[PDB]
């Protein structure tokens, strides 16, 4: 008796052939195994949807009350490019370019990469690739 | 196995969303512009208001630069339901300024279901 | 009008006063407070202050006041106060239900006790304030007045502050103020009626107090399901909570 409402955060650009979104679960990396995930069908800008959650929160959306507190990020998939994001089988294009399989040096880049992005705001390879959750699924 | 087309997210309508420090633990909907609405006013801190009798402080607070906010109803296709820039961040006694994991384990995790 | 009678709770409460008479910032005068309103689970509490010259005692004792009556009589001799507004002076303060429900039901614990206090010295404070030329203070509580007295005298430590456990029937400026109080309170919840009433909605509560009856009808008979009570209602009665606990969603605090 009340249809559950779900508060999220998108990239401002969606709202931009077909219908063209979708929501999938995939093999989340890190052992996981369990996580949705959104996928623009004009060609992926893969999206991890991670939610906010802390005891004793609730939401009144409109003339109502919902219940969770809960807040679900999208954020494009992956790497430096979505840690200011949230700090408030199926794929295609540019796989080729987007593999150079695990090196030292995706890390080593990477861990950097994510070093000059958390070097911009005070915490204490380019672009969401949509391949740190295609290695975890596929190497092994 | 969830689809959302963009017409969706295009247009729908302004939400107001508060966010409260308490847990009201079934959803429902609520006479909020009855009962919490007029109790809201504003001074240079924040915003007062009261809930349940308990004393309330807010700070309105900005979706992150470069998104946009969306209600959706996760039954029938996603499907937006309304649209938002900005919620009022509700909070006991005090503003709740500085940080608490929403304006920043960061709090939040992974999502199934 | 209601635009400002909103916000009657912004401030959640409010100060009214006389003009000070004249020979009352010259001559010594005798300060009683006394208060309307700790008791209901519903309306305001109200304190009040009378003060008058020591040389015009005569007027209060003697005269009219000191000597249980009805809201009749009541809200005549109150006119009477009110008339020789020469030399006497008086203030109040009405809290509203809901600065109550917010004071005692904070994150940090603030009682029934204390807030009438404060308040009782908060006005006080105002008539000193004022430049009345104030001597001793004799102040009307409930049970032992001794630690209220202690508190109280160290607070302002240079007037005499006299606080008497039936002090409305032994000093004749604690029985004004007793007075102006309750008239106020009063005035405070035919108002709140007639607001109802305009709006038909059902004003039909009953003594006010919880234990009686019909008010805990009325209350039970007025919950929303997620909000609760009007704003007419101390949210922090323990009788308040419990209906709540009974007829309304649960809410889980902060409080983890």
């Amino acid at each position: 008796l009340a249809a559950r409402q779900l508060v999220f955060l998108l990239p401002e650009h969606l709202k931009d052939k077909k219908s063209s979104l979708l929501f999938v679960k995939l093999a989340n990396p890190h052992s996981g195994e369990g996580a949705t995930y959104l996928i623009d069908m004009c060609l992926q800008q893969l999206f991890e949807i991670k939610v906010f959650k802390e005891k004793h929160h609730s939401w009144f959306i409109n003339q109502s009350v919902q219940s969770g507190g809960l807040l679900h990020f999208a954020t494009p998939m992956d790497p430096l490019f979505l840690l200011l994001h949230y700090l408030l089988e199926v794929n295609s294009k540019k796989y080729y370019k987007y593999s150079s399989e695990k090196t030292l040096k995706w890390l080593e880049k990477k861990v950097n990469q994510t070093v000059v992005a958390l070097k911009a705001n005070n915490v204490n390879l380019k672009t969401g690739k949509k391949n740190s959750k295609m290695t975890a699924a596929q190497k092994a | 196995r969830i689809h959302l087309r963009p017409g969706s997210l295009r247009g729908a309508a302004p939400a107001k969303l508060h966010l409260l420090p308490c847990d009201v633990l079934v959803s429902r909907p609520a006479p909020v512009d009855r009962f919490f609405t007029p109790a809201v006013r504003h001074d240079a801190d924040g915003l007062q208001a009261s809930f349940r009798g308990r004393g309330l402080r807010g700070e309105e607070v900005a979706v992150p630069p470069g998104f946009a906010g969306f209600v959706m109803v996760t039954e029938e296709k996603g499907e937006g339901l309304i649209g938002k820039l900005n919620f009022s961040g509700d909070a006991e006694d005090k503003a709740d300024e500085a940080q608490e994991p929403l304006e920043r384990l960061w709090g939040l995790e992974t999502v199934p279901g | 009008m209601d635009l400002s009678e909103l916000e009657r709770d912004n401030t959640g409460r409010c100060r009214l006063s006389s003009p000070v008479p004249a020979v009352c910032l010259k001559e010594p005068c005798v300060l009683g407070v006394d208060e309307a309103g700790r008791g209901p689970v519903l309306g305001p509490m109200v304190y009040a202050i009378c003060y008058c010259p020591l040389s015009r005692l005569a007027d209060l004792e003697a005269l009219k006041v000191a000597d249980t009556l009805t809201e009749n009589e009541r809200e005549r001799l109150f006119a009477k106060m009110e008339e020789d507004g020469d030399f006497v002076g008086w203030a109040l303060d009405v809290l509203s239900p809901n600065l109550i429900s917010t004071s005692m039901l904070g994150r940090v614990k603030y009682n029934l006790n204390s807030l009438s206090h404060d308040t009782a010295a908060g006005l006080i404070q105002y008539a000193l304030d004022q430049n009345v030329n104030v001597t001793q203070v004799f102040v009307d509580t409930v049970g032992m007045p001794e630690t209220y007295q202690a508190r109280l005298q160290q607070h302002f430590p240079g007037i005499e502050v006299t606080v008497k456990a039936k002090a409305d029937s032994l000093f004749p400026v604690v029985s004004a103020a007793s007075i102006f109080a309750k008239v106020a309170r009063d005035k405070a919840v035919k108002n709140w009626q007639f607001v109802e009433n305009l709006q038909d909605l059902d004003s039909d509560y009953g003594s006010g107090y919880p234990n009686d009856p019909k008010t805990k009808a009325w209350l039970r008979k007025h919950v929303d399901p997620v909000f609760g009570f009007p704003q007419f209602v101390r949210f922090s009665w323990s009788t308040a909570q419990a209906i709540l606990e009974k007829e309304a969603e649960d809410v889980i605090w902060e409080d983890s």
